[PDB]
C-alpha cells in the first residue's frame, strides 16, 4: 500500500509547553460574592480605613 | 527580646459585600486588564 | 505608492542609528498609515484599534491571520503556505495551553479550509487563550514564522524595527493582479507598475 | 508438514504488470517451496503463490529477504 | 540561529543545546531538588 | 513585465496573436516553478509557435537554476 496508506493514519500528538501564570485571585460574579458578606455591610465601612 | 506578633488576615471576597454591583463590575473588568498586562511584562522580564 | 515614497524621504534615508528612534517616535502615525493607505496593513490591528502582537491575545491573533489570508470571495486560502503559517500558529496554542500531552485538534490543516471553524475547535478546547496575551516566547516565534523563506511573504507588517523596509517593500508586485487578496479590493493601497509617457 | 529444525529453499519468479511508473497495475510471485535433506538434496514440499491488483511492491520478496 | 537552523526558547546555559519543557524536569529536577531547601551549606554561596 | 507577462495565459494569447512576447523571469522562484509555466504556454500555443523568457542579471538566485 507504500508509506502514504500508513503516513494519512499516525497521529499528530502535541507535547506541553510551561505556561506560568500570576495567580491574580478569581473574582466570582457579584451575584455569587454578596452572598458570603452579610446584607448590611454595604455601605457600612469606611474603605480608605 | 519579647517581640510577640499576631496579624489575622481575612479571604479578599468579603471586601466585595460593601460595595455596589455596578462598582464591583468595574473592578473587574479594570483587574482583568491589569492582569493581562501583568502576564506580558512578567514573560518579557523572564526570559530577556 | 504615496505612503512608499513619503518612507523614502522620512525613514528608509535615514542612517541605520536613527531608523529606530524614528519608527518609535512616529509609531502611532505609522500604524494609522499601513492600515488607512498600505497594501500591507500593521498585523497587530483587532477591530479596527492598533495593538501589538504582545497585547493581542492567541485567539486575535488567529482570527486576524484569517483575516488577512483567507479569501471569502473564493472561499480558500490565498497561497497554501498561509495556511500552513496559522496551522502552525493553531498547534503552538494547543502545545501551550495543554497542560499533558494529547493529540491535535489539526490532524491535517485541510481542516483550516473552513477557518472559523478551525479555530472554534482549538479554542473550545484552551478557552484560556481567549483571554490571554501572547506569551513573550510566542511573539519571537510567531515573528520567526515570519522570516520562514519556505513561504510567500506574510501579506502585513508584523512589528516595527531595523528591517522594516524589507517587510514593507518585500514583494509587493502581485497585488495588482489579485485585489481580490488585498485589504478593501483597494487599488488605493497597491503597487502598479506605469510609465508616464506611455 | 514438521518445519521444525528444517532449511527450506523458496525459488521463485515474480511477474508484474504496470498502472504508471511507480504503481504496478497487477503482481504475481509463485514457485516452489523445497526442504534440504541429510543428503543436502533439495526436494519440493510446497509451492509460494502470491495473486495481487494495484500494489507498491511484492510483499513475498521483501519478507524473504529480511 | 543556533547552528545555522533558527530556534526559540529554552536552551542548557552550559551546553547552549537546545531543551523543550517537556525534558526539562527530567533533565534538571533531580539538581533542582539536590540544590534547593534546607541542605547541607555551599560554601560557593556564603564567601567560602 | 513581471506581475504582466509572468501569466503563461497572456503570453500564449500574445503569441497566439502572432506576436513576440518575453515570458517574465521576475514571477518565477524554481526551475520547476517556470518548467510547469512553460509548459502551459507550450500547450496553449500552435505547433511552430514560439516566445522568448526575460531573466534579471540583478537577480542572482534567478540566473543560477534559469
Ligand atoms: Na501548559
Amino acid at each position: 500500500n507504500g508509506n502514504s496508506a500508513d503516513a494519512a493514519y499516525a497521529q499528530v500528538e502535541i507535547q506541553p509547553r510551561a505556561n506560568i501564570q500570576l495567580d491574580f485571585p478569581e473574582l466570582k460574579p457579584y451575584k455569587q460574592v454578596k452572598q458570603i458578606a452579610p446584607a448590611e455591610l454595604e455601605g457600612l465601612l469606611d474603605l480608605e480605613r | 527580646g519579647q517581640k510577640g506578633g499576631q496579624a489575622i488576615v481575612v479571604h479578599p471576597d468579603y471586601l466585595y459585600g460593601a460595595i455596589t454591583e455596578d462598582r464591583y463590575n468595574e473592578y473587574v473588568a479594570k483587574v482583568s486588564a491589569r492582569e493581562k498586562s501583568a502576564y506580558k511584562f512578567f514573560h518579557n522580564g523572564m526570559i530577556y | 505608492v504615496m505612503l512608499w515614497k513619503e518612507f523614502d524621504e522620512t525613514i528608509f534615508n535615514l542612517p541605520k542609528n536613527k531608523l529606530v528612534p524614528t519608527l518609535e517616535a512616529k509609531r502611532d502615525y505609522i500604524i494609522s498609515r499601513l492600515n488607512a493607505d498600505f497594501q500591507k496593513p500593521w498585523f497587530a490591528t483587532v477591530n479596527g484599534q492598533a495593538r501589538d502582537l504582545a497585547t493581542m491575545t492567541y485567539e486575535e491573533v488567529a482570527k486576524r491571520l484569517v483575516e488577512l489570508m483567507f479569501i471569502r470571495s473564493t472561499n480558500s486560502w490565498f497561497d497554501v503556505t498561509w495556511r500552513t503559517f496559522t496551522g502552525d500558529f493553531l498547534r503552538r496554542v494547543e502545545e501551550r495551553f495543554t497542560k499533558s500531552k494529547t493529540l491535535s485538534l489539526i490532524q491535517s490543516y485541510s481542516l483550516l479550509d473552513k477557518p472559523d471553524e478551525a479555530i472554534e475547535k482549538v479554542f473550545n478546547a484552551y478557552p484560556a487563550a481567549r483571554e490571554q496575551f501572547l506569551n513573550a516566547q510566542d511573539i519571537d516565534h510567531f515573528l520567526s514564522m515570519c522570516q520562514n523563506p519556505m513561504q510567500k511573504p506574510v501579506p502585513f507588517v508584523p512589528v516595527l524595527d531595523r528591517r522594516f523596509e524589507i517587510f514593507f517593500k518585500k514583494d509587493s508586485l502581485w497585488q495588482s493582479e489579485h485585489l481580490e487578496a488585498v485589504v478593501d479590493q483597494d487599488v488605493q493601497r497597491t503597487c502598479i507598475l506605469h510609465g508616464p509617457v506611455a | 508438514f514438521d518445519l521444525l529444525n528444517k532449511t527450506l529453499t523458496f525459488e521463485t519468479e515474480t511477474e508484474v504488470t504496470f498502472k504508471n511508473a511507480n504503481i504496478f497495475s497487477s503482481v504475481k510471485c509463485f514457485g516452489p517451496i523445497k526442504v534440504e535433506l541429510p543428503t543436502k538434496e533439495t526436494v519440493e514440499i510446497g509451492i509460494v503463490d502470491y495473486e495481487a491488483g494495484a500494489s507498491h511492491g511484492n510483499p513475498v520478496v521483501d519478507f524473504l529477504k529480511r | 540561529n543556533l547552528k545555522g537552523r533558527p530556534y526559540t526558547g529554552w536552551v542548557d546555559s552550559k551546553t547552549k543545546e537546545p531543551v523543550d519543557d517537556k525534558d526539562v524536569k527530567a533533565k534538571y529536577e533531580t539538581s533542582i531538588l539536590e540544590h534547593s531547601g534546607i541542605r547541607l551549606i555551599e560554601p560557593e554561596l556564603f564567601n567560602g | 513585465m513581471t506581475p504582466c507577462t509572468v501569466s503563461p495565459d497572456f503570453v500564449a494569447a500574445t503569441t497566439n496573436a502572432g506576436y513576440t512576447i518575453e515570458l517574465a523571469g521576475g514571477g518565477y522562484f524554481s526551475a520547476a516553478g517556470m518548467t510547469a509555466a512553460i509548459d502551459s504556454v507550450v500547450s496553449q500555443i500552435e505547433k511552430g509557435s514560439t516566445f522568448g523568457i526575460n531573466l534579471i542579471y540583478v537577480n542572482p538566485f534567478m540566473l543560477q537554476w534559469g
